[PDB]
C-alpha cells in the first residue's frame, strides 16, 4: 500500500550507468528492498534495506534513500544484463509489521 | 528449497488451493513466507504473507475477501482463491522472508513458481 | 508578514496526569466508567515518536493505585489478632505421601468465644510454612505484624482494566513490531483508553499477558550492564496446568461478637502435594527462541545457559502464583536447566500468611478454600537476569517490572491546541 | 482525532474543528475521577481566556495587529505552509511564545479598544 | 423560571435570557456539593462550546448558513412558530440533532474562515 | 497586579488586560486545594456569563444601548473619569448595580435580537 516507481524504460551501452527511481506515499524510513527479474525467471534479490546489498551481488549495484525518496544505481553496465527492476517496501507503516507490504516496478533495463 | 504446486488450467468461477513446501526447512523459525503475483507482461504484485511461528497474516488490500493464506505441516503453506476470473491468469510464487536488523526484508527465497489459467 | 493565531492545532508535548479506570472483586472495583464498546484508534502517517518503557510514569500510576485498592478493598474484614497465641501442634499422618511429610500440622489452642469470659478450644490445620517452632508453635508474622483476614466473599480474579486520558489529553500507541523498551518508532497511533490489562500478580513467570506478533522480545535497559532485569515477551503462549488436588473443607470459629475466624477444616481423600504441569515439547521450542534471539547480543556462538535461582526467599526462588484466591510458590526448576550448544513436573508449596506490597508492618491471611482447585494459564513471558557463556537464570523484583510488560506501549501526552504562524493577512 | 499526521500546516489549519472538541469533550477511582475532570476544564478556561484578550474568541483562525518580527524566523511563508508539520513549527518557534503573547494584548487593549473609545 | 408553559416556538423564542441563567446559577452532604458543582460547570462549558464552534457564541439567536433539509420536517413555519410548543418542536425533530450539528461546524470552519483567510 | 492605586477611572480603564487575568490564574492540605480549584472557576464563569448575555463578551470597554439614568449619580463624566479612583466610583453607585444589570439584559434580547431576526 506504499510504493510507486517512475522511469518506465531505459537503454544504455555496454559499460554505461543507469539509475531507476521509487517513491513512497508514507514515510518507510529505509524499509526498501531492490529486485533483478531476468526474463523467464523468478526474481532475484540485490538489495535489503535503502543502503545494504546481499553478498554475491556485484559492487557495481548501489543504492541510497530515505524517508520516501530512493535510488538504485547500476554502473558499469554489462552487456545483455537486462532486466526489470522491482521496488518493495519492506515496512507496514500502518499495521506495524516488518514484512513485505505493497510491491511495484518496471525498468526495462536494456543494454 | 520452495516448490510450488497446485497450479494448472482451471475454469473461470471456480476455487483454487495452491501450495508450497521447504525442501530442507522447517517453517519454524522467524520467517514470513509471502506469496506474490505475476501476470504476463505485467510486473510483481504483493498478494499476502504469513507469519510461521505465530500465524498471523497480512492481505493485500486487493485480495481481501478473494485469497486467504494459512499453514498447515510444518514444512508446507497453502494459499487459497475463494473464486478466480480470467484476470487472475498469473504466475504465483511464494517466497521466504528471512530476518535481518529491524526488517523481515530478505526475499532471497523465492520457488520457481506455478502457473495458474483461468 | 503578519501574526496569526490558530486554534485547535495538532501539536502534543509530554505530559504526566493521572489517568481514569474505565472496564465483587478486589481490584475490579466496580467503581469505573463503563468502556467505549466502540473505541476508536486514530493512525498518525508520517509521525515518528520516541517511547521509554523504564521511564513510563503509567507504570508508577498503576503500581499505586492497585496497592491503594488492595488496602481499601480489605481493610474493613475480621482481625485475627487472637490467634498469636502459643500453639500446641504435632504433625498430619493419617493418609499422606511421602511427599507430604511435615508439610501439614494439626495445631490446636484456646482462643475467645462469643463471651469475653469463655474459651473454646480448636484447631486447624497449617501448613509448614505459616509456623515457627518457639510441640510449642507461634504463627509466622505475630512479631512482625499485624494479621488481617481476607473478606471470603472478596474475589482475586486479575479483571482487567482500562485506563483513559481526562480530556485535553491522549494517548499515544507504539503500534511496531520489534520494538524494544527505548527510542523513535515510525508507527504510532492516537487512542483515548488503553486495552485491558490483567492486574495479574506473580513473579519469575508472567501469566496472562500479551504476545510479541513476530518475535520473541528481548526488552532491557543496557543488556551489558548485568544489575538489570531482561523481560522476555513470548510470542507463542506456554500452558501451564497447576492443581490442588487435595478435597478442603474449611470451619467457622467465632473470635468474638460480629467477628469469625476461617480455619481449614479436614481432609478429604489422601494428601497429595500441590504441582504445576508445563508441556514439555512447548518449553523446549520456546526457550530455543529466547536463546536465538540472546545471541544478537551475545555472540552468535555464544553458550546461553540457564540455570534455575539465585538464593533468596520465596518471593525471589520460587514462582509466585495466586489463583482461586489460593497462594502458591512452586519450585521453578527443570524449566531452566540447559547450555543450547510429557510434561515437566514442578512440585509447589501453598502458604496462608501473605506479605506482598507492604513488605513488612502488614499481613493478610488466606482463607481456605473448599474443595480442589484447578488453574489453566498462559505463559507469556519470562524475567531473568544474568550473570565464552553467558549465564542466566529466573530473576524478580517489584511488580512494576512486571506490569511494565503490558504498557510499553505506551505514553501520555498533553494537547496544546494554541499557537501562531506568520501569514499574509491582516487585522 | 490528532492530526500532524504528514499534514503540514495548510492542510493541518482545515482540521482545526476537530482538535478544538477533544480538548474538553471516596474510592481509589472515585476521587481520581473527580480531579480529572477538574483538570480538563482548567485547561480548557485557559485557552480560551487567551483568545477572548486576544480577540480571537470564536474563532479558529484570527488574523491580529501584530506584525511578525522576522527575529521570529529563519523562513518564508511559502516555506513553512507547504514544508512543514504543524508540530515541526510549533517546537521551531517555541522560544518566542510569550513575546507573540503579550503583543497580542497589546494590539487590542490599545489598538482596538483605548483608541476607539 | 421555565417557559414552554404554552408558550409556542414565537413566544418561547423571547424568554431565553432566563432560561440560559439559571444553567449557571468530607460529610455525606458536603463530598456531594463539590460534586454537584463540578457537574453544573460542565454542563454550562459544553453548551457554550457547541454555540462557539457554530459561530453562535454571545447569542441567543443565531441564524445560519445550513439550509434547511425538507427531510427534516413535514411542517411550514407559519404552522410550528404559531401552533407548537418549543418542547414539542424539540421532541419531533430529536432524532436529526446530530445532522444538523455536524453541519454547522462546516458552515463556519470552511465557509467562514477557510474560504475567507 | 491591582491598580486602583491613586488611579482615577480614566487611566485604570487602561490596565484592565492585567486585573482581567489574575481572575483565573484526601489530606488536609489535598481536599482544600480541590475545592479551591472549584471556587477559582465558579468565580470566573459567572462573570463571563453576565458579560455574555450583555453582549460584551470579548472586551474590555463595553458601550450599551442603556442610557444613563441620573438617579444613579450626581457628578458629570467630567469630574469622575478625572478625579475619582475607580474603586471610589464602585461604592458610590454599588446600590444600583441590579437595576443596571437588568437593563443590560433587555438591551440585547429586544433590541439587538428579537428587534434584529
Ligand atoms: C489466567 O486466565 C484463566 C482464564 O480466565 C484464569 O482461570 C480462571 O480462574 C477462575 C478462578 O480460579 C475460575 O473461576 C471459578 O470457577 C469455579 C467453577 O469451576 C467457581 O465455582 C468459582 O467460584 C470461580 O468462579 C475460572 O473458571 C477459570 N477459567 C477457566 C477457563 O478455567 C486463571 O486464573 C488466570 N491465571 C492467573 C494466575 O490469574
Ligand atoms: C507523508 O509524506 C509524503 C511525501 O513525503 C506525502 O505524499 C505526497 O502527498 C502529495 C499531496 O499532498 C501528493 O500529491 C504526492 O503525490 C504524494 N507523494 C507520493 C510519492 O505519493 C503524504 O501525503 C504525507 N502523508 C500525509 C497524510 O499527508
Ligand atoms: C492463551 O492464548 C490463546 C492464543 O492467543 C488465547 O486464545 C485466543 O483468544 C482470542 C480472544 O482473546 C480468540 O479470538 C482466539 O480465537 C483464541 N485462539 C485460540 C487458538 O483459542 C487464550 O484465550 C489464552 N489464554 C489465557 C488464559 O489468556
Ligand atoms: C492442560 O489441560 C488441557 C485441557 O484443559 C490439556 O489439553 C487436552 O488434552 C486432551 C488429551 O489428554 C485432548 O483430548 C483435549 O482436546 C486437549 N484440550 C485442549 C484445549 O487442547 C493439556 O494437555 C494439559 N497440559 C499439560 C501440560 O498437562
Ligand atoms: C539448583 O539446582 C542445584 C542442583 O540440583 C541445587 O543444589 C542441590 O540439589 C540437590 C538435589 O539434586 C539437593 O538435595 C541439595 O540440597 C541442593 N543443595 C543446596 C545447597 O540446597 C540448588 O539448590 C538449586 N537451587 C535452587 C534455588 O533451587
Ligand atoms: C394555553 O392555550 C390557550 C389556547 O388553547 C391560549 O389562550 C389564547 O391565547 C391567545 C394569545 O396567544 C389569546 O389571543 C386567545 O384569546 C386565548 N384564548 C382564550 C380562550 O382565551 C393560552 O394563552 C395558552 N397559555 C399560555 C401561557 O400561552
Ligand atoms: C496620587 O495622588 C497625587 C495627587 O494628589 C498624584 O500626583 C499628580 O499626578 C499628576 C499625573 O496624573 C501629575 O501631573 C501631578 O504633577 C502630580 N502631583 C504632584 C504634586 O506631583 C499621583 O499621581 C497619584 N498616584 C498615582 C499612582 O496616580
Ligand atoms: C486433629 O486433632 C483432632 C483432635 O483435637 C482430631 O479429631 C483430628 O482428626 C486431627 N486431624 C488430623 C488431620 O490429624
Ligand atoms: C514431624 O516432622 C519433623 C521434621 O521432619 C520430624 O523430625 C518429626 O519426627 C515429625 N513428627 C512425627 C510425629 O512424625
Ligand atoms: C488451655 O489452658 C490450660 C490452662 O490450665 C492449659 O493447661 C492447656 O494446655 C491450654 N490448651 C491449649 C490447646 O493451649
Ligand atoms: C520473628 O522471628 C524470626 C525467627 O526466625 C526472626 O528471624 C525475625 O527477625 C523476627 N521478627 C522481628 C520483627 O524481629
Ligand atoms: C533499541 O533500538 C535502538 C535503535 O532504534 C538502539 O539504539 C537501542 O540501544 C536499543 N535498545 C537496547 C536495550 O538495546
Ligand atoms: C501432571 O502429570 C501427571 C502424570 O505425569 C498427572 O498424573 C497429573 O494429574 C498432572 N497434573 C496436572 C495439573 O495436569
Ligand atoms: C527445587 O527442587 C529441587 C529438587 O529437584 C530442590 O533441591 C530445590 O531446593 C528446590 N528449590 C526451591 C527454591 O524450592
Ligand atoms: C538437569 O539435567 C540433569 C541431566 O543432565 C538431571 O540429572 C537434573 O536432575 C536436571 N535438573 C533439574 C532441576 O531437573
Ligand atoms: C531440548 O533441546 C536440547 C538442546 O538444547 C535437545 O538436546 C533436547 O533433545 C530437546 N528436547 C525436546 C523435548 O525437544
Amino acid at each position: 500500500i506504499v510504493m510507486t516507481q517512475t522511469p518506465a524504460s531505459v537503454e544504455a551501452a555496454v559499460g554505461g550507468t543507469v539509475t531507476i527511481k521509487c517513491q513512497a506515499s508514507q514515510r518507510i524510513g529505509s524499509h526498501v528492498s531492490w529486485y533483478q527479474q531476468k526474463p523467464g525467471q523468478r526474481p532475484k534479490l540485490l538489495i535489503y534495506g535503502a543502503s545494504n546489498l546481499e553478498s554475491g551481488v556485484p559492487s557495481r549495484f548501489s543504492g541510497s534513500g530515505s524517508g520516501t525518496q530512493f535510488t538504485l544505481t547500476i554502473s558499469d553496465l554489462e552487456c545483455a544484463d537486462a532486466a526489470t527492476y522491482y521496488c518493495q517496501a519492506t515496512y507496514d507503516p500502518y499495521t506495524g509489521g516488518s514484512y513485505g507490504a505493497g510491491f511495484g516496478g518496471g525498468t526495462a533495463v536494456v543494454v | 528449497q520452495l516448490v510450488e504446486s497446485g497450479g494448472g488450467l482451471v475454469k473461470p468461477g471456480t476455487s483454487l488451493s495452491l501450495t508450497c513446501k521447504a525442501s530442507g526447512f522447517d517453517f519454524s523459525d522467524n520467517y514470513y513466507i509471502c506469496w506474490v503475483r505475476q501476470a504476463p507482461g505485467k510486473g510483481l504484485e504483493w498478494i499476502g504473507c504469513i507469519f510461521t511461528q505465530n500465524v498471523r497474516t497480512y492481505y493485500a488490500n486487493w485480495a481481501k475477501g478473494r485469497f486467504t493464506i494459512s499453514k498447515t505441516s510444518s514444512t508446507t503453506v497453502t494459499l487459497q482463491m475463494t473464486s478466480l476470473t480470467v484476470a487472475d491468469t498469473a504466475t504465483y510464487f511464494c517466497a521466504r522472508f528471512s530476518d535481518t536488523g529491524p526488517d523481515y526484508g530478505l526475499g532471497n527465497l523465492w520457488g520457481p513458481g506455478s502457473l495458474v489459467t483461468v | 508578514l503578519w501574526v496569526t493565531v490558530y486554534y485547535g492545532v495538532p501539536v502534543w508535548k509530554d505530559a504526566e496526569t493521572t489517568l481514569f479506570c474505565a472496564s465483587h472483586n478486589v481490584w475490579a472495583t466496580h467503581a469505573c466508567v463503563p468502556t467505549d464498546p466502540n473505541p476508536q484508534e486514530i493512525h498518525l502517517e508520517n509521525v515518528t515518536e520516541e517511547f521509554n518503557m523504564w521511564k513510563n510514569n503509567m507504570v508508577e500510576q498503576m503500581h499505586t493505585d492497585i496497592i491503594s485498592l488492595w488496602d481499601q478493598s480489605l481493610k474493613p474484614c475480621v482481625k485475627l489478632t487472637p490467634l498469636c497465641v502459643t500453639l500446641q501442634c504435632t504433625n498430619v499422618t493419617n493418609n499422606i505421601t511421602d511427599d507430604m511429610r511435615g508439610e501439614l500440622k494439626n495445631c490446636s489452642f484456646n482462643m475467645t468465644t462469643e463471651l469475653r469470659d469463655k474459651k473454646q478450644k480448636v484447631y486447624s490445620l497449617f501448613y509448614r510454612l505459616d509456623v515457627v517452632q518457639i510441640k510449642e508453635y507461634r504463627l509466622i508474622n505475630c512479631n512482625t505484624s499485624a494479621i488481617t483476614q481476607a473478606c471470603p466473599k472478596v474475589s482475586f480474579e486479575p479483571i482487567p482494566i482500562h485506563y483513559c486520558a481526562p480530556a485535553g489529553f491522549a494517548i499515544l500507541k507504539c503500534k511496531d513490531k520489534k520494538f524494544n523498551g527505548t527510542g523513535p518508532c515510525p508507527s504510532v497511533s492516537t487512542v483515548q483508553c488503553t486495552h485491558g490489562i490483567k492486574p495479574v500478580v506473580s513473579t519469575q513467570l508472567l501469566l496472562n499477558g500479551s504476545l510479541a506478533e513476530e518475535e520473541v522480545m528481548i526488552r532491557s535497559e543496557n543488556i551489558t550492564n548485568n544489575a538489570k532485569n531482561i523481560l522476555v515477551q513470548f510470542n507463542t503462549p506456554v500452558q501451564i496446568n497447576c492443581t490442588r488436588p487435595n478435597n478442603n473443607t474449611r470451619k467457622s470459629i467465632r473470635i468474638g461478637p460480629g467477628q469469625a475466624f476461617y480455619a481449614t477444616g479436614d481432609i478429604i481423600g489422601d494428601i497429595r502435594q500441590a504441582h504445576c504441569n508445563v508441556s514439555k515439547a512447548t518449553w523446549n521450542e520456546t526457550l530455543g527462541k529466547v536463546v536465538k534471539q540472546l545471541r544478537k547480543h551475545f555472540g552468535n556462538n555464544t553458550i546461553i545457559r540457564f540455570a534455575n535461582s539465585s538464593g533468596g526467599d520465596l518471593e525471589v526462588t520460587t514462582h509466585s502464583f495466586n489463583c482461586g484466591g489460593e497462594f502458591f510458590y512452586c519450585n521453578t526448576s527443570g524449566l531452566f536447566n540447559s547450555t543450547w550448544i510429557d510434561s515437566i513436573t514442578l512440585p509447589c508449596r501453598i502458604k496462608q500468611i501473605i506479605n506482598m506490597w507492604q513488605r513488612i508492618g502488614q499481613a493478610m491471611y488466606a482463607p481456605p478454600i473448599q474443595g480442589v482447585i484447578r488453574c489453566v494459564s498462559n505463559i507469556t513471558g519470562l524475567i531473568l537476569t544474568r550473570d565464552t557463556t553467558e549465564t542466566f537464570r529466573p530473576g524478580g523484583g517489584d511488580m512494576r517490572d512486571n506490569w511494565r510488560s503490558e504498557l510499553y506501549k505506551y505514553k501520555v501526552v498533553k494537547i496544546e491546541p494554541l499557537g501562531v504562524a506568520p501569514t499574509r493577512c491582516k487585522r | 482525532f490528532l492530526g500532524a499526521a504528514g499534514s503540514t500546516m495548510g492542510a493541518a489549519s482545515m482540521t482545526l474543528t476537530v482538535q478544538a472538541r477533544n480538548l474538553l469533550s471516596l474510592t481509589v477511582w472515585g476521587i481520581k475521577q473527580l480531579q480529572a475532570r477538574v483538570l480538563a476544564v482548567e485547561r480548557y478556561l485557559r485557552d480560551q481566556q487567551l483568545l477572548g484578550i486576544w480577540g480571537c474568541s470564536g474563532k479558529l483562525i484570527c488574523c491580529t495587529n501584530v506584525p511578525w518580527n522576522s527575529s521570529w524566523s529563519n523562513r518564508n511563508l511559502s516555506e513553512i505552509w507547504d514544508n512543514m508539520t504543524w508540530l515541526q513549527w510549533d517546537k521551531e518557534i517555541s522560544n518566542y511564545t510569550q513575546i507573540i503573547y503579550g503583543l497580542l494584548e497589546e494590539s487590542q487593549n490599545q489598538q482596538e479598544k483605548n483608541e476607539q473609545d
